[PDB]
C-alpha cells in the first residue's frame, strides 16, 4: 500500500541511478501512479493525478523541469483516454501503452546522438555549459564515432555543474578546458558552436534552466554564431514569461535583506534564466531538428482545444 | 435543510436518465452536478462531450446552464460518478426535462413549507417520497390529485398542518377596458342590461351613466385577446339595435 | 514627387451621391455620417456598429415578386456597403464578418416565408457577436490578469478597443494596484476618452503626448499593451499610426510589449512596407484665423494624415488572443486551424 507522493515511490528510484533525470522520473512515477492504484473509474483517476501532480508541485517548487513532466502526463493521459474506449480497454489500453517512456524516453537521447551527429563537424571548438545530458550522449556519439573536435566547459556557477563535466569526459579521452564563466566575452571570438540544454521549453523556445544560459546566449548572438541548444521531445511546458523573469526560487531576484549570522550571499540572486526565441536558432527533438519557430507551434497544436 | 435526496439511494444507480450543469472544464472535461441531488457532483470526459472537439470559445458558452444526460459508470462510495450526455436520444429532453420540471415545482412548494415553518426540508420530504414517489409516479401531479383525491392526505400522517393549508394556497390575469357607453337614447338601459348578461357571464363594474371598467380575466395572457375583442363585438352589435351610441377605448 | 507618395491613391474625397435605384436604408447613411465627419470608433467598435445596422436593414426586408431572398439581399446590403466605402474603407474587422454573412445568404432555400426569416438570421448573427466577440472577450480577461502583477505600470497607445474593459477588471473587479499610462496624437484625441474613463473608474492615469514619450519611459515602466487594427500574416501589426514609435523604444529600453487581439482580426493579407497599403482622411485636420490656410492653391505644400502603420514583429514579445498567447512569428498558424474551422 503505497501513495506515490514523496518518497514512498518517487525518491525510491532517484538514488537508484543518476541516468534518469529529473521530468521522466516523475513520468515513471505517474505512470505507476494509475497502474497500481487503477480506480476502476475514469473520474476519479485524473482526480487521483490532480491531487498528485499539484503536491509534487508543492513538494519542490523550484525544479520546474518537474511541471513540464506534470504538464505533459496529463497531456499523454488526455489522448490516450481519447480513440473512444468507454473506459473499458482504456484502463488496459492505457497500461499497454504503459511503459512506453521508460522504453521510449529512455531512448531520447541515444536518439539525439543518432541525428545531432553532423552539428559537431570537423574542427569544432564546443562551448557548453551545464550537465544537460543529451549534450554529453551527443559528445559520447562523437568521441565514438572519431569525428575531430574539441571542447571548452564553462562554470555552472552556482550549481557546481562544470567540475562535473571536465572530469566527464577528459577521462572519455577528449582535449578540453574548463573556463570560468566570466571569460566567455573575450573567448568567444575563437569559439565557433556552443551547445547548451534547457530543463523546459517556453511557449517561444524557452531556456529555462540555469543561472545565464541568456548570459551566455546574448554574447552569441553578437558573436554571430549558432547558438544551438540541446534537448528532446519531453521537455515542454506551457509556463512562459514576457521578461527574463520567470517564478524565482522564492523572492525577487532584487533582495536587500541582510546577512543575520552567516548566511550565504553568492544564493541571493537567481538560478534559473530566460532565453526567448530571438538568442537561439535551432534545436534537437526525438522528432529532428526543430527551428524555433515550429517549437512554438507544435507547444500549441496540442495546448489549445 | 435546503435540497435533499430524491429517492433513497446515495447515487443515481445504473443507466437512470438525470439532468447536470457545466461548471468549468479545464483539461478533464466538465466538473457537474447532479441537479437531483444537488450538492453531489460527477464529472464528465471530453470525448462524452459533443464528437466534434470543442473548440475553447465554443467551450466557454454552455458552463453554468444546465442539460440532460444518462450516467455510465456509479463508485459504490466515491461521488466520482461517469456522465453519458453523448449517448442520449432527444426524447429525454420530453422524457427526463419536464418529470425534473415537475419535480422543479414541487422544490417551489417544499421551501416555504420548511424555511418559512422553520424545519429541515428532508423530514417533511421524507414523509412523502414513498407513499408517492414509490407507490406510482413523483407527487406534483398527484399534487393535482389531492386536492379532489384526499386519500392521500390521509394516506400519511401530517407531521405539521400547516404544509396542508400551504399547499392549496398556491397551487389552487386582468386586463382593463374603459368602455365608453355615450348612448343619447330610450332602449339603452336594455341594451346595457343584455351585454351585462353575456360579457360577465369577466370582472364588469359601473363607474357612471357612460363609464364602466371591465378587468377580461386572461389565463395564458394572450387568451383574453379573444376574449375582450369578442366583448367589443358583442358592444358594437348591440347599440345599433336599440338606439344609442357606445364607444370603446 | 521623389516618394510621390500624394500620388499612391488609396482613397480620394469624392461625395455627392443622388441615385435612388436602390432602397438605401436612411439610418446605414447616419452610421456613414457618424464616421467621415468626426470619427467615433476603434475596429470592433466598427464590427459592433456595422452590425447594429444591419440587424435592423434585414428586418426591413421589402423583397421583390420575382426575386429569391437569397437572390437579391446579396445585391440589397453589399450596394449598401459602396455607400461606406465612400466614407471609409473596410477593415478585416469588417471583412470577416461580411463574407460569413454572404455564406449565410447563400445557405437559405426557397423555403421561407420571410416570418422565419428573422430568427433564422437574428439570433445566428447575433450568437455571431455574442461568441466572436464577447466571450471572446472573456477569454481575454483571465489570460491577461495572471500575467499582470499588483503595483505595476499599463502604458497603453489611443483608445483601446478590448483592454479598457482589461483594465477595468484588474483595477475593479481584482482591486490590485495599476498605474495607468496613456497616450494618444494630434489629430485624433481618441485616447482622451479612455482618459475620461479609467479616472471616471477612479484609478491612478497618466496622460501622455507622443512627443513626450521618453520621460515616460525615465521612470518606473514595465507592460506595454497595445490595441490593434489587424495582425499581418508575418506578424506585422496593422494599427494605429504612431504606434511603432513606442514599440521600438519600449523593445530597446528592454521591457516587453504585448498586443491586445483576437482571432477575428487576422488576416490572409502580407506586405512588410508601413507606405503601400493605408489610408488618408481629409488633410484639413491637421489645421486647428488659423495659423496657415491653403494647402490646396499654394504652391510646393501638402498635408498627409497617416492612420494605420506597420510595427516590426520583433518589437512584439508576446501576441494574445481568446485562445492563448502567442510568439508574434506563429500568427498565421491559426489561419489554418481556426479561423474558418473553429
Amino acid at each position: 500500500m503505497s501513495e506515490f507522493n514523496i518518497t514512498e515511490t518517487y525518491l525510491r528510484f532517484l538514488e537508484e541511478d543518476t541516468e534518469m533525470t529529473m521530468p521522466i522520473a516523475a513520468i515513471e512515477a505517474l505512470v505507476t501512479l494509475l497502474r497500481i492504484k487503477t480506480p476502476e473509474t475514469a473520474a476519479e483517476m485524473i482526480n487521483t493525478i490532480k491531487s498528485s501532480t499539484e503536491e509534487l508541485i508543492k513538494s519542490i517548487p523550484n525544479s520546474v523541469s518537474l511541471r513540464a513532466g506534470c504538464d505533459i502526463f496529463m497531456r499523454f493521459v488526455l489522448r490516450n483516454l481519447h480513440l473512444y474506449g468507454d473506459w473499458e480497454n482504456c484502463k488496459q489500453h492505457l497500461i499497454e501503452n504503459g511503459q512506453l517512456f521508460v522504453s521510449r524516453a529512455k531512448k531520447s537521447r541515444n536518439k539525439i546522438a543518432e541525428i545531432g551527429v553532423d552539428f559537431i563537424a570537423d574542427d569544432d571548438i564546443i562551448l557548453v555549459h551545464g550537465y544537460s545530458r543529451a549534450v554529453f550522449s551527443l559528445l559520447n556519439h562523437a568521441a565514438n564515432k572519431f569525428i575531430r573536435f574539441r571542447c571548452v566547459v564553462t562554470e555552472s556557477r552556482p550549481s557546481k555543474q562544470g567540475n562535473q563535466l571536465y572530469t566527464l569526459l577528459e577521462q572519455k579521452g577528449i582535449p578540453v578546458t574548463l573556463i570560468v564563466d566570466s571569460a566567455v566575452g573575450a573567448v568567444i571570438d575563437k569559439v565557433d558552436k556552443v551547445f547548451v540544454g534547457a530543463e523546459g521549453v517556453a511557449e517561444s523556445g524557452g531556456i529555462i534552466n540555469l543561472v545565464g544560459t541568456y548570459s551566455v546566449g546574448v554574447l552569441a548572438h553578437n558573436a554571430r554564431k549558432p547558438f544551438y541548444v540541446v534537448t528532446e521531445s519531453h521537455k515542454f511546458v506551457r509556463m512562459f514569461p514576457l521578461s527574463s523573469d520567470d517564478l524565482p526560487m522564492a523572492g525577487p531576484p532584487l533582495d536587500f535583506t541582510r546577512r543575520t549570522d552567516d548566511l550565504e550571499d553568492a544564493l541571493r540572486g537567481p538560478t534559473i534564466d530566460y532565453t526567448a526565441q530571438e538568442y537561439i536558432t535551432a534545436l534537437i527533438t526525438d522528432l529532428g531538428v526543430l527551428t524555433p519557430s515550429a517549437v512554438s507551434e507544435e507547444l500549441i497544436k496540442m495546448w489549445y482545444d | 435543510t435546503s435540497h435533499c435526496r430524491f429517492y433513497e439511494n446515495k447515487y443515481p444507480e445504473i443507466d437512470d436518465i438525470v439532468m447536470v450543469n457545466v461548471q468549468q472544464i479545464a483539461e478533464m472535461g466538465a466538473y457537474v452536478k447532479l441537479l437531483e441531488y444537488d450538492n453531489i457532483e460527477g464529472m464528465i470526459l471530453l470525448s462524452e462531450l459533443s464528437r466534434r472537439r470543442i473548440r475553447s470559445i465554443q467551450k466557454l458558452i454552455r458552463v453554468g446552464k444546465n442539460d440532460v444526460a444518462v450516467v455510465l459508470r456509479v463508485d459504490k462510495e466515491k461521488g466520482y460518478i461517469d456522465l453519458s450526455k453523448r449517448r442520449v436520444s432527444s426524447e429525454d429532453i420530453i422524457k427526463c426535462e419536464e418529470k425534473y420540471q415537475k419535480s422543479k415545482t414541487v422544490h417551489s412548494i417544499l421551501r416555504y413549507c420548511a424555511e418559512k415553518f422553520q424545519i429541515p426540508l428532508e423530514e417533511l420530504y421524507k414523509t412523502i417520497a414513498w407513499p408517492l414517489s414509490r407507490k406510482f409516479g413523483h407527487a406534483y401531479e398527484a399534487f393535482k390529485l389531492s386536492i379532489i383525491d384526499e386519500t392521500v392526505w390521509e394516506g400519511i400522517e401530517p407531521p405539521s398542518k400547516d404544509v396542508l393549508d400551504e399547499l392549496k394556497n398556491y397551487i389552487s390575469v386582468k386586463i382593463r377596458a374603459d368602455v365608453e357607453v355615450s348612448c343619447f337614447s330610450y332602449e339603452g338601459i336594455d341594451a346595457i342590461k343584455d351585454a351585462l348578461k353575456s360579457a360577465e357571464d369577466v370582472k364588469v363594474k359601473l363607474v357612471a351613466a357612460p363609464l364602466y371598467v371591465l378587468t377580461t380575466q386572461a389565463l395564458d395572457k394572450q387568451k383574453g385577446i379573444e376574449q375582450l375583442e369578442s366583448a367589443i363585438e358583442k358592444i358594437t352589435e348591440v347599440i345599433t339595435k336599440y338606439g344609442g351610441v357606445c364607444n370603446i377605448t | 514627387l521623389e516618394q510621390s507618395f500624394d500620388n499612391s491613391s488609396l482613397i480620394s474625397s469624392v461625395k455627392e451621391l443622388l441615385l435612388n435605384k436602390d432602397l438605401i436604408h436612411p439610418s446605414i447613411l447616419l452610421l456613414t455620417s457618424h464616421l467621415a465627419h468626426y470619427k467615433i470608433v476603434g475596429s470592433i467598435p466598427r464590427c459592433i456598429a456595422m452590425l447594429e445596422v444591419f440587424q435592423i436593414v434585414i428586418k426591413d426586408y421589402q423583397t421583390p415578386k420575382g426575386t429569391t431572398l437569397s437572390r437579391n439581399l446579396t445585391s440589397y446590403l453589399s450596394h449598401q456597403i459602396d455607400l461606406l466605402k465612400k466614407a471609409r474603407p473596410l477593415s478585416v474587422t469588417m471583412g470577416n464578418a461580411i463574407r460569413w454573412l454572404k455564406q449565410e445568404i447563400s445557405l437559405i432555400d426557397p423555403s421561407t416565408p420571410d416570418k422565419a426569416a428573422k430568427k433564422d438570421l437574428c439570433e445566428k448573427i447575433g450568437q455571431f457577436a455574442k461568441e466572436k466577440i464577447e466571450l471572446a472577450d472573456q477569454l481575454i480577461i483571465d489570460n491577461a490578469s495572471t500575467q499582470i502583477e499588483e503595483s505595476t505600470t499599463i502604458v497603453t497607445y489611443g483608445s483601446s478597443k478590448v483592454l479598457t474593459e482589461l483594465l477595468l477588471h484588474n483595477a475593479i473587479s481584482l482591486k490590485k494596484n495599476i498605474k495607468v499610462i496613456v497616450v494618444d496624437s494630434r489629430p485624433l484625441f481618441e485616447g482622451r476618452k479612455m482618459a475620461e474613463t479609467l479616472r471616471n473608474a477612479g484609478v491612478n492615469v497618466m496622460y501622455a503626448l507622443i512627443t513626450s514619450l521618453d520621460t515616460i519611459f525615465n521612470m518606473d515602466v514595465d507592460y506595454v499593451f497595445l490595441g490593434a487594427h489587424s495582425i499581418l500574416s508575418n506578424g506585422f501589426l496593422y494599427s494605429r499610426a504612431g504606434t511603432a514609435m513606442l514599440a521600438m523604444s519600449a523593445k530597446r529600453r528592454n521591457i516587453p510589449v504585448l498586443v491586445c487581439c483576437e482571432s477575428l482580426k487576422f488576416s490572409q493579407r502580407v506586405q512588410l512596407d508601413s507606405v503601400t497599403f493605408n489610408e488618408l482622411a481629409d488633410p484639413n485636420d491637421l489645421v486647428n484665423k488659423n495659423i496657415l490656410d491653403g494647402w490646396q492653391e499654394l504652391p510646393s505644400l501638402n498635408i498627409v494624415n497617416i492612420l494605420y502603420d506597420l510595427t516590426p514583429p520583433e518589437y512584439i514579445k508576446k501576441v494574445i488572443t481568446e485562445f492563448g498567447a502567442l510568439p508574434p512569428s506563429s500568427v498565421p498558424v491559426i489561419l489554418r486551424e481556426y479561423k474558418g474551422s473553429a
